[PDB]
């Protein structure tokens, strides 16, 4: 199975630099052209750059030409993009994509890595348990930048979960996440929300106990 | 560059109904590609080279077009089709994308399941007090939420968030958070989250009392 995995995302200072990486596997990496495509917070998809199979040829969007550098390491199966002179328009989810052997379609995409360009301070979340079929929750308040990941019981409770999009207010995000379980399972069984905020190197586990 | 304009912005259909979305290009292109995207994931290849379905794409999807106008049709829409569809060309450099068309799948009206939570003892320990309300799995998306403290509506310091349409049951959900200081929170006793939805002529409420 073909796989593409981006890494390197996070907070970039305006005017600063940030390097993204994309690990490819499942195909002869050196036999394909590779692309970077981004999605802005308004959900617009915009092609960023192309690099030829051998790494000798490159193409850039007008927005990023002179600032970004696309490169590849055909021995390590890695695609890169070096960003410089970061602007607010660079704030986006960045995907690495592969085409096929040739209509110009993006046949394989990565999971994406989020880049936020801002002078606002990285702040860790404060995770609060929300105790009252029963509904429980977790409030992930006052963090920056996005993203955070929330799971319930390490992923085991995935059904009946609603993790809501974060809302920004005065340079800090807040999100909530609910989990609905049959009354026979809580409080007789333990329910824990697991929060990860990679930009602040924080992981928090909060068991929901009755009041 | 070639501008791709997609219409309509939003399609809304009941399961079994047919919908057609179009992608218009500022110049003639030889082919059109389409992607389907759901919240929390990358765009998935859906149609390549105008009419070829991607692997796993059901036969109810079809693509057609030529020149400056292309289309994507779903002959019988299903709950799983609730997604945003994007068109993309690579006939002129650079490759460009359309702004997407979102598909909303209609279902039988469903009442929000409302839940209210007082501030955690942990947050109170730091001087803050957020009261959270979840209004879960309802249809249609249109809903109003009010906060009441001791029998009167409270406005200011309320942050709301909505989820995208659920792919399994075609419902929406909303979170509402009222943030007060611990001092202000502790000056009152009754807290109510009040929803107004078309599935009930009366408001749907959930309350808690600080005496409890
Ligand atoms: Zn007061």
């Amino acid at each position: 199975e073909v796989h593409l995995v981006e890494s390197g995302g996070g907070l970039g200072k305006p005017g600063g630099s940030l390097k993204l990486s994309c690990a490819a596997s499942g195909f002869t990496f050196s036999d394909y052209y590779m692309y970077w495509v981004r999605q802005t917070p308004e959900k617009r998809l915009e092609w960023v750059a192309t690099i030829s199979d051998g790494g000798r040829n490159t193409y850039y969007s007008d927005s990023v030409k002179g600032r970004f550098t696309i490169s590849r390491d055909n021995a390590k199966n890695n695609l890169y993009v070096q960003m410089s002179s970061l602007k607010s328009e660079d704030t986006a989810m960045y995907y690495c994509a592969r085409g096929d052997s040739g209509y110009g379609d993006f046949a394989y995409w990565g999971q994406g890595t989020l880049v936020t360009v801002s002078a606002a301070k990285t702040t860790p979340p404060s995770v609060y348990p929300l105790a009252p079929m029963v509904t429980l929750g977790c409030l992930v308040k006052g963090y920056f930048p996005e993203p955070v990941t929330v799971t319930w019981n390490s992923g085991s409770l995935s059904s009946g979960v609603h993790t809501f999009p974060a809302v920004l207010q005065s340079d800090l995000y807040t999100l909530s996440s609910s989990v609905t379980v049959p009354s026979s399972t809580w409080p007789s069984e333990t329910v824990t929300c697991n929060v990860a905020h990679p930009a602040s190197s924080t992981k928090v586990d909060k068991k929901i106990v009755p009041r | 560059q070639i501008v791709l304009s997609q219409s309509p912005a939003t399609l809304s259909a009941s399961p079994g109904e047919k919908v057609t979305m179009t992608c218009s290009a500022s110049s003639s292109v030889s082919l059109m590609h389409w992607y389907q995207q759901k919240p929390g994931s990358s765009p998935k290849p859906w149609i390549y080279a105008v009419s070829n379905l991607g692997s796993g794409v059901p036969a109810r999807f079809s693509g057609s077009g030529s020149g400056t106008s292309y289309s994507l049709t779903i002959s019988s829409v299903e709950a799983e089709d609730a997604a945003v569809f994007y068109c993309q060309q690579m006939s002129n450099f650079p490759p460009t994308f359309g702004g997407g068309t979102k598909l909303e799948i209609k279902r039988a009206d469903a009442a929000p399941t409302v839940s209210i939570f007082p501030p955690s003892s942990e947050q109170l320990t730091s001087g803050g007090a957020s009261v959270v309300c979840f209004l879960n799995n309802f249809y249609p998306k249109d809903i109003n939420v009010k906060w009441k403290i001791d029998g009167s509506e409270r406005q200011n310091g309320v942050l709301n968030s909505w989820t995208d349409q659920d792919s399994k049951d075609s419902t929406y959900s909303m979170s509402s958070t009222l943030t007060l200081t611990k001092d202000e929170y502790e000056k009152h006793n009754s807290y109510t989250c009040e929803a107004t939805h078309k599935t009930s002529t009366s408001p749907i409420v959930k309350s808690f009392n600080r005496n409890e």
